[PDB]
RNA sequence: GUCUACGGCCAUACCACCCUGAACGCGCCCGAUCUCGUCUGAUCUCGGAAGCUAAGCAGGGUCGGGCCUGGUUAGUACUUGGAUGGGAGACCGCCUGGGAAUACCGGGUGCUGUAGGCUU
RNA sequence: GGGCGGUACACCUGUCAAACGGUAACGCAGGUGUCCUAAGGCGAGCUCAGGGAGGACAGAAACCUCCCGUGGAGCAGAAG
RNA sequence: CAGUUUUAUCCGGUAAAGCGAAUGAUUAGAGGUCUUGGGGCCGAAACGAUCUCAACCUAUUCUCAAACUUUAAAUGGGUA
């Protein structure tokens, strides 16, 4: 017995791109989440100005994007379909949860055009187990309990068991 | 390698918060204003009407506040409604409005103003705030203690205050909240509330769901078709919460066979006692130390 | 030429005790004020309106006035020489009540029931509060060893 | 040089230190507060003399060095190059001040930091010797010496302590013999029976 | 022994790691027609009931930290009054009466004044 | 002493103030003669600085995600 | 009625004390992995190995405070 109540599934697959320009370079970068998901992202903007870069306070940069359900796992398999499936020991976080990020969009399937280019993205994987929206409603907040938290090396034989996913030293 | 934030330093300077917010279930800044009484009354209570909802459950409960914790007068819980005949969906917006009328008329067979005051016999949608009767003793008043749930467009809270309001009492309202609010235009209809009162958009799936697919009606419908209950039972029950059961408001709270007086919670582990188990965990790591090597 | 502000000179005074910072507690509103109950004055740095100035923060006197959220208050002050008897209008959030008369309403009370009693018995019980007399010459037993005798200790330089 | 020392030495005014308020303040001479090899062990200096001060007074700092440079160089010469270990148990904080009359004169006559000074009460610590205990004939020695430079009057006391610790003097070998002391170079830890066990087992195995 | 709304300064009630949890209960959990909302039915809102002990949950545990009270430190430090009492001065003794605080060593780890349903 | 030089000539904040309150000097360290249709008045909803572990160009420092997080941030200006 | 005392009651942050407690100032060693560097050093590289000086984390230690404080007296201030 493992108490069916202690599964490994994905909360939810996060998403951006982070281009450090407003104008036109955001808003064609706005239309390859909307390709890739179905639905319409957010745009983030600036904390504090920076004169090196070339940003200004409250001026808007980047994109993302939250996925959930059954539509992440199409789109990670299009993921370690590019990675072919070779991720490493360090990707994979101390408290559970690994990401990485592709060069370039073609990969994902997408048709190129030439008034876009190539814009590159990130993906990150957060894990779950029932009882997670526990630390997040408004009634009755309570805590997770510390023999129900996912470490590394559980993540580790979650991957290789899914998806055969090899890990190699370095 | 990084600085320990829980020191001794740390638990030092922490002051506790209160017990009720540690455990999360109340709001001392929105009671502040509810359970205050203005200075001029002189021991003149301040009735409120506590309204709770559970996953399975509802609970209807009526206090004023003391010094030594605010004091129920009459409660009205929704699994009571078993006896008058209304088994299944018992936490829906109908039993949501069939419990606050049974809080009203109890309260109302308690104090002894029956036949006076009576409220709404039909179940029509509109405002009937219930005015005063001269020489005859006042109405009664108490208001609302909603708490943690946004009191948006459609909540079944409201619908014990729509209960208890038109089995009798006065509580003060408006009806921008209540099904049937056109938040484009601002007019508000009866029949789109009664519609949802009785039970028809519940009902509705007696269509969604045995039409479309068959195997999830009996994914989700396993009670109603249990206890042999039709999409077309949407029926009256409210003579029946008003004519004579509440007689027995409390159900007459039921004798108790005595108990064994069995204990089922390991008690304390004494003192000395555990000034006796470090001598062991001595003992046995110097005989486990010193034999071997 | 120091100030004359509002508020000089607390620091330390309006401020909360330690690990006592936060909400205030419901048990402060939901006591009854009556007029003719004696109230002593202490302030608080939470709640701004309707503070007191600095120089009654200890002071104690009997209430003439309530209100809506508030009570009136009659105290004494002492202005150059002479004595003002002045009133104010306080929020209930930085007003007590004093202990002082109560066991003085234990002593009525007390007196009268050692009166009703025991005056039918022609019994002459007394009533007075009488001080702490000069104690009564009483035994000592040693039972067998002697007093045990002490002895100046030697200087040494401790440090 | 500046003013003589006849000036400043009764302690009268508050305290004045070097902070947010009192800027426009020279460092002070001293900057090194033990000497010799001090890199020790607590195990090889049994001895411990101190020059416990006398009367309530304000020492300036450069006694503070021109009293270690005249003991540092007799203890070189006598008890040898390694066999001691020279505590300066002070530190100058307070901060005195001055007034320049180069006309104005006497009008606005609050004052600039002129140095530094540190407080003394009766009875208090200002150097502390610790050696082996073959060499106690020569620290009396070089405190007698050391006595000219400081004012006022300051007596030489031999502790019953050993070392640099808080702890008697055969009281000390009985107790790091039953483990109940741990020896960290200068200085030695204290174990209570009052912590967790892992502690004790880690101790005893 | 539990659920609802609380009281008092809100820690004897907190934090960290373990463990057992009978019956009624609370909850994660099943889902998206119902004008409830979000980029996202996760959160909020609604309609539900196949299935199970992690849960701020509940109770006990740690030669635990923390806290709460008691001894030591100590009649020490300090101090209201007074003296043709010392001392070159700094400052220290005396009579009179009041009188602390750390380190260090011990014991405790929620009472429930509380009203309604409930180990019954 | 007058003069040249300053504002202690109306106000507020810490300190001197000797454990209520009051209390001086050309005694200290500092500031003001304004600003705002929202930075005023109600209501819902959220929680900050810093720190960790990660992630394509990304570096000391852009954005995202997870955990710890009794105020270490902020509240137009001086300081409580 | 009182320039006073007793018995009950609340108020205050001074002298003392304290950094192994916050806010600031400060000396010397001890164990660690490098948390990062400037150089030795073998090195076509390293947190491989490095002497380390050094900062970093943990337990310890020497002294301080008018504009710093956990505690906290003596006299003293109102009431009955
Ligand atoms: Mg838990
Ligand atoms: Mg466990
Ligand atoms: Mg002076
Ligand atoms: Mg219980
Ligand atoms: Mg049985
Ligand atoms: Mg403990
Ligand atoms: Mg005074
Ligand atoms: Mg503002
Ligand atoms: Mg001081």
């Amino acid at each position: 017995k493992e108490n069916p109540m202690r599964e490994l599934r994905i909360r939810k697959l996060c998403l951006n791109i982070c281009v450090g320009e407003s104008g036109d370079r955001l808003t064609r970068a706005a239309k390859v989440l909307e390709q890739l998901t179905g639905q319409t992202p957010v745009f983030s903007k600036a904390r504090y100005t920076v004169r090196s870069f070339g940003i200004r306070r409250n001026e808007k940069i980047a994109v993302h994007c939250t996925v959930r359900g059954a539509k992440a796992e199409e789109i990670l398999e299009k993921g370690l379909k590019v990675r072919e499936y070779e991720l490493r020991k360090n990707n994979f976080s101390d408290t559970g949860n690994f990401g990485f990020g592709i060069q370039e969009h073609i990969d994902l399937g997408i048709k190129y055009d030439p008034s876009i280019g190539i814009y590159g993205l990130d993906f990150y994987v957060v894990l779950g187990r029932p009882g997670f929206s526990i630390a997040d409603k408004k009634r009755r907040t309570g805590c997770i309990g510390a023999k129900h938290r996912i470490s590394k090396e559980e993540a580790m034989r979650w991957f290789q068991q899914k998806y055969d996913g090899i890990i190699l030293p370095g | 390698f990084v600085k320990v934030v829980k020191n001794k330093a740390y638990f030092k300077r922490y002051q506790v918060k209160f017990r009720r917010r540690r455990e999360g279930k109340t709001d001392y800044y929105a009671r502040k204003r509810l359970v205050i009484q203005d200075k001029n009354k002189y021991n003149t209570p301040k009735y409120r009407m506590i309204v709770r909802v559970t996953n399975r459950d509802i609970i209807c409960q009526i206090a004023y506040a003391r010094i030594e914790g605010d004091m129920i007068v009459c409660a009205a819980y929704a699994h009571e409604l078993p006896k008058y005949g209304v088994k299944v969906g018992l936490t829906n917006y109908a039993a949501a409005y069939c419990t606050g009328l049974l809080l009203a008329r109890r309260l109302l067979n308690r104090f002894g103003m029956d036949k006076i005051y009576e409220g709404q016999v039909e179940v029509t949608g509109d405002e009937y705030n219930v005015e005063s009767i001269d020489g005859q003793p006042g109405a009664f008043t108490c208001y609302l203690d909603a708490g943690l749930a946004r009191t948006t467009t459609g909540n079944k809270v409201f619908g014990a205050l729509k209960g208890a309001v038109d089995g009798g009492l006065s509580i003060p309202h408006s009806t921008k909240r209540f099904p049937g609010y056109d938040s484009e235009s601002k007019e508000f209809n009866a029949e789109v509330h009664r519609k949802h009162i009785m039970g028809q958009n519940v009902a509705d799936y007696m269509r969604y769901l045995m039409e479309e697919d068959e195997d999830a009606y009996k994914k989700q419908f396993s009670q109603y078709i249990k206890n042999n209950v039709t999409p077309d039972m949407m029926e009256e029950m409210y003579k029946k919460a008003h004519a004579a059961i509440r007689e027995n408001p409390v159900y007459e709270k039921k004798p108790k066979r005595e108990v064994k007086k069995k204990r089922w919670n390991r008690p304390k582990m004494s003192l000395a006692q555990k000034k006796d188990r470090v001598a062991q965990k001595k003992a046995s790591f110097l005989r486990a130390q010193e034999r071997a090597a | 030429t120091n100030t004359k502000g509002k508020r000089r000179g607390t620091r330390y005074m309006f401020s909360r005790p330690f690990r006592k910072h936060g909400v205030v507690p419901l048990a402060t509103y939901m006591r009854i004020y009556k007029k003719g109950d004696i109230v002593d004055i202490k302030g608080m740095g939470t709640v701004q309106k309707g503070m007191p100035h600095k120089c009654y923060h200890g002071k104690t006197g009997r209430v003439y006035n309530v209100t809506q959220h508030a009570v009136g208050i009659v105290v004494n002050k002492q202005v150059k020489g002479k004595i003002l008897a002045k009133r104010i209008n306080v929020r209930i959030e930085h007003i007590k009540h004093s202990k002082s008369r109560d066991s003085f309403l234990k002593r009525v009370k007390e007196n009268d029931q050692k009166k009703k009693e025991a005056k039918e018995k022609g019994t002459w019980v007394q009533l007075k509060r009488q001080p702490a007399p000069p104690r009564e010459a009483h035994f000592v037993r040693t039972n067998g060893k002697e007093p045990e005798l002490l002895e100046p200790i030697p200087y040494e330089f401790m440090a | 040089g500046r003013r003589p020392a006849r000036c400043y030495r009764y302690c009268k005014n508050k305290p004045y230190p070097k902070s947010r308020f009192c800027r426009g303040v020279p460092d002070a001479k001293i900057r090194i507060f033990d000497l010799g090899r001090k890199k020790a062990k607590v195990d090889e200096f049994p001895l411990c003399g101190h020059m416990v001060s006398d009367e309530y007074e304000q020492l300036s700092s450069e006694a503070l060095e021109a009293a270690r440079i005249c003991a540092n160089k007799y203890m070189v010469k006598s008890c040898g190059k390694d066999g001691f270990h020279i505590r300066v148990r002070l530190h100058p904080f307070h901060v005195i001040r001055i007034n320049k009359m180069l006309q104005t004169g006497m009008r606005g006559a609050f004052g600039k930091p002129q140095g530094t000074v540190a407080r003394v009460h009766i009875g208090q610590v200002i150097m502390s010797i610790r050696t082996k205990l073959q060499n106690k004939e020569h620290v009396v020695e070089a405190l007698r010496r050391a006595k000219f430079k400081f004012p006022g009057r300051q007596k030489i006391h031999i502790s019953k302590k050993w070392g640099f610790t808080k702890f008697n003097a055969d009281e000390f070998e009985d107790m790091v013999a039953e483990k109940r002391l741990i020896p960290d170079g200068c200085g030695v830890k204290y174990i209570p029976n009052r912590g967790p066990l892992d502690k004790w087992r880690a101790l005893h195995s």
